[PDB]
């Protein structure tokens, strides 16, 4: 079954410059991966926890 | 903050840090018992840290108080980010001292060309991860409402002013937001928002705190 299209997703810090550590799934490197939003306007690419990401977004590479 | 340099040791004393098992904000004590930041570092159970130079080091004369009631502005709208500002109440009133200080309200409005002091534990440069152990401080202009709206089409409110450097390289950055804007010893500004940090054409952005004098005066007289 093909995953959802979140995975597809940019990173998206955002405009806002608060400090909150999330996880995204980077599709240039095939991993979900740490990052740190900055409190607003992001995307469905954006999870609170490594295995959040994992669940939705599995590793290519 | 990219650009900007190390503060010393308590030589800004009214900045705080909101703490959520981690630094995620900045604040700014306004009288003992009150703290102003941003509407969008709003979070449930925050405990305020006053007189913090390393973050990451316990000195041994910090103030850790846990937040009584957090409250933002009524008109705060998350997606455009008008009215970016939040009060937090303390559960006890700070002791103060040399290192943990009130700063003063404004009673007017600042100027463009005005020269202010921006400060965080905030991203130190403009991609990765460069985070400070201690505070860091930048000392930059306000910019003029048209300078600031054409940076930004469509996306500057009449609360709103940009502060910094067309040319880059100097700004606020992630983990800065709720922090200080403080010129001529008046609390103008709170960090709010920019198109990434320290990027040409695109200055940091902050909440106009002079709009917002009486609002916080009722708040704190009604609870």
């Amino acid at each position: 079954e093909a995953e959802a299209s979140i995975c597809s997703e940019p990173k998206k810090v955002g405009r806002c410059k608060g400090y909150f550590p999330r996880f995204y799934f980077d599709s240039e490197t095939g991993k979900c991966t740490p990052f740190i939003y900055g409190g607003c306007g992001g995307n469905g690419n954006n999870f609170e926890t490594l295995h959040q990401c994992r669940a939705i977004c599995r590793a290519l590479g | 903050i990219v650009g900007g340099y190390t503060c010393g040791a308590n030589t800004v004393p009214y900045q705080v840090s909101l703490n959520s098992g981690y630094h995620f904000c900045g604040g700014s004590l306004i009288n003992s018992q009150w703290v102003v930041s941003a509407a969008h570092c709003y979070k449930s159970g925050i405990q305020v840290r006053l007189g913090e130079d390393n973050i990451n080091v316990v000195e041994g004369n910090e103030q850790f108080i846990s937040a009584s009631k957090s409250i933002v502005h009524p008109s705060y709208n998350s997606n455009t980010l008008n009215n970016d500002i939040m009060l937090i109440k303390l559960k006890s009133a700070a002791s103060l001292n040399s290192r943990v200080a009130s700063i003063s309200l404004p009673t007017s409005c600042a100027s463009a060309g005005t020269q202010c002091l921006i400060s965080g534990w905030g991203n130190t440069k403009s991609s990765g991860t460069s985070y400070p152990d201690v505070l860091k401080c930048l000392k930059a202009p306000i910019l003029s409402d048209s300078s600031c709206k054409s940076a930004y089409p469509g996306q500057i409110t009449s609360n709103m002013f940009c502060a910094g450097y067309l040319e880059g390289g100097k700004d606020s950055c992630q983990g800065d937001s709720g922090g200080p804007v403080v010129c001529s010893g008046k609390l103008q500004g709170i960090v709010s928002w920019g198109s990434g940090c320290a990027q040409k054409n695109k200055p940091g952005v902050y909440t106009k705190v002079c709009n917002y004098v009486s609002w916080i005066k009722q708040t704190i007289a009604s609870n």
